């Protein structure tokens, strides 16, 4: 009885994250289709995805709820398809500040696709199911990811032709958007914990830590294209971005299969891993050889998604499902208030105007700064 | 926006030129003008570009070095300055102004010029 809406909610998020022109963005984007400076991608377009993302995230948290969790999916499925039928035609810089805004529709109602089965689905088969809506979503990435490069590669297709598959990979997860049943109860319309030592401790690691992931995802393609630019040598954006989530998804698998007690070795385990992403965070920035760029990216996609699953692990040891939304939903929030102060100083038009040349040289100090306060903490 | 290239003429390697664009018109929504080049029986080239609210450039590979391009919102021309020529410089320059605001079409620039023809050679 649970397999009808888990081959639909598993459908439309296999198809939804199968878009091939994600890694071949920033080549698109200043390349001989909508020809813009670096400075013009790196300080005025990119930046609106975080201000956007911070605003609609409480009012589709709420929304999501208020409403089924099935019309915020269809409200994502229309967001995929207008934010992807303006990058294909849409040109400018006035332009694409609107299409980062959409994207943040895009990726802000991403809660109501994971929340979604726990209405529907008996709770007895919850644990299980998320797995089948989580593992198949990597799955469309990767094989999205090496699809664009094996293409790009032996093809010679446009970076257009790319953009065309993504809206058509959307426009099919969306046709699907529709057949989910309407769950009939939700967790909070219609249906102090931070007091505990390790909810707080692991879960602000678990704010500070993404904060710095989703800011270095966003601004990692201008690194590769500044170091060896698009027009003059070949890019593997693709392989790389397919070998780096591999990497990740291996990782996560990991930590879920090694028995160990994650309080005695978790903060040195925590610390460990942490000065291993600002060790390799200053190799993107010191290095010329475009090569050994792509294995800091390797090491630190891989390396920080092996410290977001214990954290995770540890954050809902004693919390209910119902509990769930409402400490990943201020653990999602509270590191989005980070990054947009970081992204106001560190990079906005507004604030330092920081060119990426210079700009990994802080984040790789901002993640060695994390390891100093979460190390030197323990003092006596 | 009418843009009006003027400045363009013959000269030997060696010699610097200046090449102004008034554009005049519809001022008020220019967020970029990014010069032009296409030599004869070949395709357009990238040459320069200067944001209009702000000076950030961005010059081409070759040419960068010896090609400053220069805003002067006063009177709203724009000033390309070349200096050092080579006998493989030779063809003709065309402007091309971003009006603004959000726009769905084939290319960023929206208006474009006529063209000035510059000539190096003995
Ligand atoms: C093109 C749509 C608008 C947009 N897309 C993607 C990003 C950031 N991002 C996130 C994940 C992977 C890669 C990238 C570049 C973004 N900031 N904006």
């Amino acid at each position: 009885s649970w397999i009808y809406p888990t081959v639909i909610l598993c459908l439309f998020g296999f198809f939804s994250m199968m878009r091939p022109s994600e890694p071949f963005l920033i080549p698109y984007l200043s390349g001989p289709d909508k020809q813009l400076t670096s400075a013009e991608i790196t300080n005025e377009i990119f930046p609106v995805w975080t201000y956007s993302y911070l605003v609609l995230l409480l009012p589709v948290f709420v929304l999501t709820d208020y409403v089924r969790y099935k019309p915020v999916i269809i409200l994502q499925g229309i967001s995929f398809i207008i934010t992807w039928l303006l990058l294909l035609f849409g040109q400018g810089v006035k332009t694409m500040q609107v299409v980062e805004f959409f994207y943040g529709m895009v990726t802000a109602a991403e809660v109501a696709y994971y929340a979604y089965i726990y209405s529907v689905v008996s709770p007895e088969h919850y644990q299980r199911v998320s797995g089948y809506c989580r593992s198949v979503t990597l799955a469309a990435y990767t094989a999205g990811s090496v699809l664009a490069q094996l293409l790009v590669s032996l093809a010679q297709m446009s970076y257009f032709y790319l953009n065309v598959i993504s809206l058509a990979s959307v426009s099919v997860a969306f046709l699907f958007s529709l057949f989910l049943p309407m769950p009939k109860k939700s967790m909070f319309f219609h249906a102090e914990c931070y007091s505990s030592k390790r909810l707080f401790y692991w879960s602000l690691w678990w704010a500070f830590a993404t904060a710095g992931f989703n800011q270095v995802l966003n601004y990692v393609q201008i690194l590769w294209d500044y170091k060896a630019p698009s027009q003059d040598s070949s890019i593997y954006n693709g392989a790389v971005e397919a070998i780096a989530t591999f990497g990740g998804a291996v990782a996560a698998f990991a930590v879920g299969y090694v028995k160990v007690n994650w309080d005695l070795l978790g903060e040195l385990a925590l610390v460990v891993f942490s000065v291993v992403n600002a060790g390799s965070l200053f190799l993107m920035h010191y290095t010329a050889n475009i090569w050994a760029c792509y294995a800091g990216y390797l090491i630190f996609k891989s390396s920080y998604m092996l410290l977001i699953t214990i954290a995770v692990f540890q954050i809902a040891v004693n919390l209910n499902v119902e509990r769930y939304a409402l400490v990943f939903g201020i653990n999602t929030f509270i590191a989005l208030v980070i990054q947009t102060i970081m992204t106001v100083i560190v990079v906005d038009q507004r604030g330092l105007n920081l060119p990426v040349s210079i700009q990994f040289l802080v984040y790789g100090s901002y993640f060695a700064v994390i390891a100093g306060i979460f190390l030197m903490r323990s003092m006596y | 926006v009418q843009l009006v290239e003027s400045g363009g003429g013959l000269v030997q390697p060696g010699d610097s030129l200046r090449l102004s664009c008034a554009a005049s018109g519809r001022t008020f929504s220019i967020n970029a003008m990014a010069w032009f080049r296409q030599a004869p029986g070949k395709e357009r080239e990238y040459v320069a570009q200067i944001s209009w609210t702000g000076g950030n450039t961005y010059y081409a590979e070759s040419v960068k070095g010896r090609f400053t391009i220069s805003r002067d919102n006063a009177k709203n021309t724009v000033y390309l300055q070349m200096i050092s020529l080579k006998p493989e410089d030779t063809a003709v320059y065309y402007c091309a102004a971003d009006s603004g605001g959000i726009r769905l079409g084939a290319s960023r620039w929206n208006y474009w010029g006529q063209g000035t023809q510059v000539t190096v050679s003995s």
